[PDB]
């Protein structure tokens, strides 16, 4: 995350680290959705461009974290994968499009103070609330700047970008399946996700019924913070009965 | 710079 | 969840976390 801020204590409880496990590193983002439920970035997982093609023995998930390096003893959970299912239709070759990933976890993990799932949006939360100039927050564990890394989990609060402005600011093909997000140069305020945050969650919290939702995945971006840049989003109400379809059969 | 997990999660 | 979204530290015991505020001023 680019020019954001250290994260309050549970701020932010259905964070998760993917971890790779040997090497011992830092994948990506995602967050939890249930107790046995992950979601994700698909290119966090499989991206052939760059000769990435994780399996579910590669990794673990890692729940209720704040510092990034730490093994947070007492409060992080740490989970294994049982199955990974990446979208049918994600556009690897192309553009992202679809890019979203679910992990079933081997067991439940239990909730606690740190550990908590976030809401995914019905058609109605995700009609009123994604509109431009609408904030939504991203958090991460990614880089501080595009080319160093943070010691505790970081946040920041971006503004939805109308679609022409986000066309507009790149020369890839942008789907219904993303939006984006962050300042224009003449806003000033600044911020961005980065390398790193991949996976991770764009929530918003719902004037309705106080109840915070995930609207978006990180998922791309030309750099990280700059101007006349944004970041895309995969838009998770659009991707939702997906969701729901694995959900349902395999769980 | 990642501190090491607990033996019993690694595979 | 049933209690999806409502963070144990937060909205659980009615306290509202420092830039929270920032999002709903913008929810016009
Ligand atoms: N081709 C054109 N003209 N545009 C599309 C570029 C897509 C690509 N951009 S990129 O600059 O390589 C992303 C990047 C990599 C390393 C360090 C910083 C930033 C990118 O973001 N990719 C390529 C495949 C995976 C994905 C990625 O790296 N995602 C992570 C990510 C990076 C930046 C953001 C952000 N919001 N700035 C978000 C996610
Ligand atoms: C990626 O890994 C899976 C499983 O090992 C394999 O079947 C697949 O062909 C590989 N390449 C992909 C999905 O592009
Ligand atoms: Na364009
Ligand atoms: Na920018």
């Amino acid at each position: 995350i680019v020019e954001g801020s250290d994260a309050e204590i549970g701020m932010s409880p259905w964070q998760v680290m993917l971890f790779r496990k040997s090497p011992q590193e830092l994948l990506c983002g995602a967050s939890l959705i249930s107790d046995r439920w992950v979601l994700t970035a698909a290119h966090c997982l499989l991206y052939p461009p760059w000769d990435k093609n994780f399996t579910e023995n590669d990794l673990l998930v890692r729940i209720g974290k704040h510092s990034r390096t730490r093994y947070e003893r007492n409060i992080e959970k740490i989970s294994m994968l049982e199955k990974i299912y990446i979208h049918p239709r994600y556009n690897w070759r192309e553009n992202l499009d679809r890019d979203i990933a679910l992990m079933k976890l081997k067991k439940p993990v239990a909730f606690s103070d740190y550990i908590h799932p976030v809401c995914l949006p019905d058609r109605e939360t995700a009609a009123s609330l994604l509109q431009a100039g609408y904030k939504g927050r991203v958090t991460g564990w990614g880089n501080l700047k595009e080319t160093g890394q943070p010691s505790v989990l970081q946040v920041v609060n971006l503004p939805i970008v109308e679609r022409p402005v986000c066309k507009d600011s790149t020369r890839i093909r942008i789907t219904d399946n993303m939006f984006c997000a962050g300042y224009k140069p003449d806003e000033g305020k600044r911020g961005d996700a980065c390398e790193g945050d991949s996976g991770g969650p764009f929530v918003m919290k719902s004037p309705f019924n106080n109840r915070w939702y995930q609207m978006g995945i990180v998922s791309w971006g030309e750099g990280c913070d700059r101007d006349g840049k944004y970041g895309f989003y995969t838009h998770v109400f659009r991707l939702k009965k997906w969701i729901q379809k694995v959900i349902d059969q395999f769980g | 710079d990642f501190e090491e997990i607990p033996e019993e999660y690694l595979q | 969840e049933a209690d999806c979204g409502l963070r144990p530290l937060f909205e659980k015991k009615s306290l509202e976390d420092k830039t929270e505020r920032e999002l709903l001023e913008s929810y016009i």
